[PDB]
RNA sequence: UGCCUGGCGGCCGUAGCGCGGUGGUCCCACCUGACCCCAUGCCGAACUCAGAAGUGAAACGCCGUAGCGCCGAUGGUAGUGUGGGGUCUCCCCAUGCGAGAGUAGGGAACUGCCAGGCAA
RNA sequence: GCUCAACGGAUAAAAGGUACUCCGGGGAUAACAGGCUGAUACCGCCCAAGAGUUCAUAUCGACGGCGGUGUUUGGCACCU
RNA sequence: UCCUCCUAAAGAGUAACGGAGGAGCACGAAGGUUGGCUAAUCCUGGUCGGACAUCAGGAGGUUAGUGCAAUGGCAUAAGCC
RNA sequence: CCGACUUACCAACCCGAUGCAAACUGCGAAUACCGGAGAAUGUUAUCACGGGAGACACACGGCGGGUGCUAACGUCCGUCGUGAAGAGGGAAACAACCCAGACCGCCAGCUAAGGUCCCAAAGUCAUGGUUAAGUGGGAAACGAUGUGGGAAGGCCCAGAC
C-alpha cells in the first residue's frame, strides 16, 4: 500500500525549493532507466509517516504522478540536519 | 626498459626543437633496418621518408643493418629531400648516440647538400 | 580530557562558527545525542558529560564520542594589559555546529539510552536532542 | 525601435559606487525624473541592476 | 618573538588572455614554474615569462601532466 | 580498400593499472659474437659495431573481462553579488549565480601524415 | 675602506641625576573619581555522583552547565 | 634592515608589542656546455655485519634530493655522475 | 643456546567506517580585477604638463577578519556608507542608525522613513485568528495537565479513561 501522491514541479532551485518546503511540500525526483529525470514534487506529512516503517527503503514503491504510475525504490534522502523532517528524495525508477 | 629509456633521452631535443620551429630529420635506428624521415615543423606529418625497409634501397645492399647500409639511407633521403626543396633541416638523434649508423646517416646527408 | 598529541602549531585563530554540521547520522551505535544549538565544547565538558553517561548505562554498552576538540583557546592572565602578543593556551574546545551528533550509544535499551542522554545533556551548554539510527 | 520608460523611485545616497554609476548611465537624476530609453538587453541589464530603486513600465 | 615579514614582491599574472602585448613585455611574474614557456614565449632566470613577439596571450593546458602553458598567436 | 607492424604527433586517465587469451610471412624485441669504431669512474648490463642459428619465455602490440583507478548528470544542498527583515556571536526573505561530495550511468580510448608486409 | 645594524645613513667624535627644579603644551597620555565592559569578585539557579545508620534534594554537594548585580582585582582611555 | 608562509576577504597591495621560522654567506666550482643516469623507505637472501655500512632482486613510487629557512617548482629534470 | 605455545593486555602498518585545519588541497564558486567589441547616457566625468593648496589625530554603522572574553562607545586592517564638511522628517531626547541631499520666496499639492484614541497631524477603519501576562513595554539554561492550530497513532457503549 506504499502509494505516494505526487505532482509535477514548474519551478526549481534554492529560492523556489524552499518556498514550497515551507508549505509541507518537499521536492524529489525520479531518475534512472531511459526516461528523462522527472521533477517530482510531493507532500511531506504522508511520506514522513511512511518512512517510519523500515519496509519503505526495501519494498518497491508506487508513485502516482498525474495519473501515471511509476514504480520506484527510494535511493537517496536528505533529512533536515537537526529537525525531524525531510528535504528531498531520490527515487530510482525501478 | 631499454626502449622507454631511449624516449626520455629524445624528449630533451624534441621539445627544444619545436619551439624553434625547425624541420627535423628524425632518424630511427634498429639492430636491422636503420630508418630515417624528414618531418615538418608542425610536428604532425612527414614530407620525405626513406629507409632500408623500402625495396628500392634494400635491393642494393649486402645487409640492411650496418654502416654501408646506413650510408645508403642518408644519401637517399638527402637526394629526395633535395627534390621537394627541403634544404635546411635539423638532426634529431632520437636518443641514439651519434657514433655509428646515426653518424653515417648524417655524413651521407651532409655531403649530398642537406644543410645541417 | 581529550587533547591532541602534538599538533602542528601551538596557537590558532578565533574563527567563525557558521554553517551546519556533517557528522549527522548515527553510524556506530543506534541512538544519538544530536546537537541542536551552535556553540563550543571544552575538553572538560565532553569529559564530564561522559562520566555521567557511562554511569547510567553501567559497565555494559559501548559509547562513541563523535567529537574531538583539536582547537586551542587562549586566555590572558589577570591584570595584564592588552597587546604584548597572543595569550597562553589554557583549554581545547570543539566547534559544534547544528546537527552534529555528539555521542552514540549501543548495547542498551532505548528507554535506558533515552534517560542516559538526559544526564549528559545537563552537563553540556548546547541544546541537544535524541535521535535514532535510521535505515538508510 | 520601440522604447521603454524608467523612473527612479528611491534616492541614491546610501548606495554603493556602482549604483550611483548606473543612474548616471540611465540618465536618472532625481526621484520622479522620468526618462525614455531604447529597449535593449544592454538597458535591460541596467534596470535589473538597480531594480530596487527603479520602477520600469513597458 | 614574532613581528617579522618580507616586502611583497608584486608577483602574479600581469597580462591576461586575449590581451595584446609587445616584444619583451612581461606576461607572468612568477616564483617557480606554475606557468610554462609555450610558443613565442621565453623564460628568464627569475622564471619570469616574457613575450618574444608581438601578438596576444593565450593560456593553455597542454602536456601529459596538465601543466599550464602560455603561448602567443601573432595578432 | 581492409586487417597487421614500425616511426612522428594530436589529445592528453571515458585515454592508466590488475587478471586471462593471443601474434611472428614482414616488422619488433630477445638473441650470437667481439681484431677493429666506441665503451664501463669494475663488467659488451648499458652504450657501440659485425651479423643473424634459434625464440615469442621476457618485452611490446592486440582482443576480452570492470576487480580497482578514472569520468559523471538531472535534482537537492552549501556558499554568495544586490535590496530588505529578525529571537543579529547567527540566520531568514526577494532576485541573479550555483558548487564539492554522493547517486543513475559511461567506461578497459579516439584520430591524422608517411613508410613497408598482406588478402586483393 | 662603514654591525653609518637606530640598517633613506642628523657629528669624524658624546653617559647619567634633579624631591631645588623651571618654561612651553596635552585630558592627543597615566594616578583619584565618573562612563563602557564584566574576565575576576559577590549572589542565585540547573543536572546530580556522592556524603547524611537506611535515604540524592533536613542539611551539603563532586564532575560540569546558565544567569544576575555593578561593591573587589582589572581591561578600555570617552570626560577633566 | 632584508627573505618565506599565514593574517590578506580566489588580480596587486594591505595593519598590530598578531601567529611561524631564517639571512649579514658559500662556490674557480656546487658556474657553462655535452653525454649519460634517477630516488626515500621497507621486504627477502648474504662473510666479519649488529635496529642502521657494502652487495642482489622485488615491492614501492618521488613519501628522495635540491650548499642553508620557508613557499612555489622540478625527471624535457633545476636532482646525481 | 636454539626456540614452540599461550595471554585478566597495549598496539605498527594496510582495509572498511567517522570528524577537524590560518600556516592541508586529488576539487572549487559568487564577487572583484585585467583586456576586446557594442549601444545608450553623463555640462570630458579621462590622462598628461604647469600655478596654488590643504591633509598625513580620524569616528560610527554593515559586511570580511586579527587581538580580547566571537567583552568594551576596545584595538588594528580590508571594503562600503555616513559624520567629519548636511541641514530637514523619524528613532521619546540621541554627530556617526532609517528616510532624504536646504539657491530664495509661497497661509498650494503628492509622497519617503515612520505612523493614524488623547498629549500630537492622520483609521477608536475592514475581514479573519491569537494573548490574560499589562504580555506587548530588558534577559538564559531549565521547569509546567497555561492555551491555539496541524498531521499520525493506541483504546472505545461486543462498554474504554
Ligand atoms: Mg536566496
Ligand atoms: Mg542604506
Ligand atoms: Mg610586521
Ligand atoms: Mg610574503
Ligand atoms: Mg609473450
Ligand atoms: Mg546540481
Ligand atoms: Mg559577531
Ligand atoms: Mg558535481
Ligand atoms: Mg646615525
Ligand atoms: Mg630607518
Ligand atoms: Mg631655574
Ligand atoms: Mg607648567
Ligand atoms: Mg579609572
Ligand atoms: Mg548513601
Ligand atoms: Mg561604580
Ligand atoms: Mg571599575
Ligand atoms: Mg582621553
Ligand atoms: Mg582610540
Ligand atoms: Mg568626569
Ligand atoms: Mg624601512
Ligand atoms: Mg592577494
Ligand atoms: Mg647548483
Ligand atoms: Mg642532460
Ligand atoms: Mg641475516
Ligand atoms: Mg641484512
Ligand atoms: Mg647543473
Ligand atoms: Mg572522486
Ligand atoms: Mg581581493
Ligand atoms: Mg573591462
Ligand atoms: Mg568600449
Ligand atoms: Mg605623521
Ligand atoms: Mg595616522
Ligand atoms: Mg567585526
Ligand atoms: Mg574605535
Ligand atoms: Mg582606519
Ligand atoms: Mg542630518
Ligand atoms: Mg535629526
Ligand atoms: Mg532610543
Ligand atoms: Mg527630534
Ligand atoms: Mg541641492
Ligand atoms: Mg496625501
Ligand atoms: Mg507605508
Ligand atoms: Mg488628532
Ligand atoms: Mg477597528
Ligand atoms: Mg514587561
Amino acid at each position: 500500500m506504499f502509494t505516494i501522491n505526487a505532482e509535477v514541479r514548474k519551478e526549481q532551485g534554492k529560492g523556489a525549493s524552499r518556498r514550497l518546503r515551507a508549505a509541507n511540500k518537499f521536492p524529489a525526483i525520479i531518475y534512472g532507466g531511459k526516461e528523462a529525470p522527472l521533477a517530482i514534487e510531493l507532500d511531506h506529512d504522508k511520506v514522513m509517516n511512511m518512512q517510519a516503517k523500515a519496509e519503505f527503503y526495501s519494498e518497491v514503491l508506487t508513485i502516482v504522478v498525474d495519473g501515471k504510475e511509476i514504480k520506484v525504490k527510494a535511493q537517496d534522502v536528505q533529512r533536515h540536519p537537526y529537525k525531524p523532517k525531510l528535504q528531498h528524495i531520490d527515487f530510482v525508477r525501478a | 626498459d631499454k626502449k622507454s629509456a631511449r624516449i626520455r633521452r629524445a624528449t630533451r631535443a624534441r621539445r627544444k626543437l619545436q619551439e624553434l620551429g625547425a624541420t627535423r630529420l628524425v632518424v630511427h635506428r634498429t639492430p636491422r633496418h636503420i630508418y630515417a624521415q624528414v618531418i615538418a615543423p608542425n610536428g604532425s606529418e612527414v614530407l620525405v621518408a626513406a629507409s632500408t625497409v623500402e625495396k628500392a634501397i634494400a635491393e642494393q645492399l649486402k645487409y640492411t643493418g650496418n654502416k654501408d647500409a646506413a650510408a645508403a639511407v642518408g644519401k637517399a633521403v638527402a637526394e629526395r629531400a633535395l627534390e621537394k626543396g627541403i634544404k635546411d633541416v635539423s638532426f634529431d638523434r632520437s636518443g641514439f648516440q651519434y657514433h655509428g649508423r646515426v653518424q653515417a646517416l648524417a655524413d651521407a646527408a651532409r655531403e649530398a647538400g642537406l644543410q645541417f | 580530557m581529550l587533547q591532541p598529541k602534538r599538533t602542528k602549531f601551538r596557537k590558532m585563530h578565533k574563527g567563525r562558527n557558521r554553517g551546519l554540521a556533517q557528522g549527522t547520522d548515527v553510524s556506530f551505535g543506534s541512538f544519538g545525542l544530536k546537537a541542536v544549538g551552535r556553540g563550543r565544547l571544552t575538553a572538560r565538558q565532553i569529559e564530564a558529560a561522559r562520566r555521567a553517561m557511562t554511569r547510567a548505562v553501567k559497565r555494559q554498552g559501548k559509547i562513541w564520542i563523535r567529537v574531538f576538540p583539536d582547537k586551542p583557546i587562549t586566555e590572558k592572565p589577570l591584570a595584564v594589559r592588552m597587546g604584548k602578543g597572543k595569550g597562553n593556551v589554557e583549554y581545547w574546545v570543539a566547534l559544534i555546529q547544528p546537527g552534529k551528533v555528539l555521542y552514540e550509544m549501543d548495547g542498551v535499551p532505548e528507554e535506558l539510552a533515552r534517560e542516559a542522554f538526559k544526564l549528559a545533556a545537563a552537563k553540556l551548554p548546547i541544546k541537544t536532542t535524541f535521535v535514532t539510527k535510521t535505515v538508510m | 525601435a520601440k522604447t521603454i520608460k524608467i523612473t527612479q523611485t528611491r534616492s541614491a545616497i546610501g548606495r554603493l559606487p556602482k549604483h550611483k554609476a548606473t543612474l548616471l548611465g540611465l540618465g536618472l537624476r532625481r526621484i520622479g525624473h522620468t526618462v525614455e530609453r531604447e529597449d535593449t538587453p544592454a538597458i535591460r541589464g541596467m534596470i535589473n541592476a538597480v531594480s530596487f530603486m527603479v520602477k520600469v513600465e513597458e | 618573538r614574532n613581528g617579522r615579514d618580507s616586502e611583497a614582491k608584486r608577483l602574479g599574472v600581469k597580462r591576461f588572455g586575449g590581451e595584446s602585448v609587445l616584444a619583451g613585455s612581461i606576461i607572468v611574474r612568477q616564483r617557480g614554474t606554475k606557468f610554462h614557456a609555450g610558443a613565442n614565449v621565453g623564460c628568464g632566470r627569475d622564471h619570469t615569462l616574457f613575450a618574444k613577439a608581438d601578438g596576444k596571450v593565450k593560456f593553455e593546458v597542454k602536456g601529459p601532466k596538465n601543466r599550464k602553458f602560455i603561448s602567443i598567436e601573432a595578432e
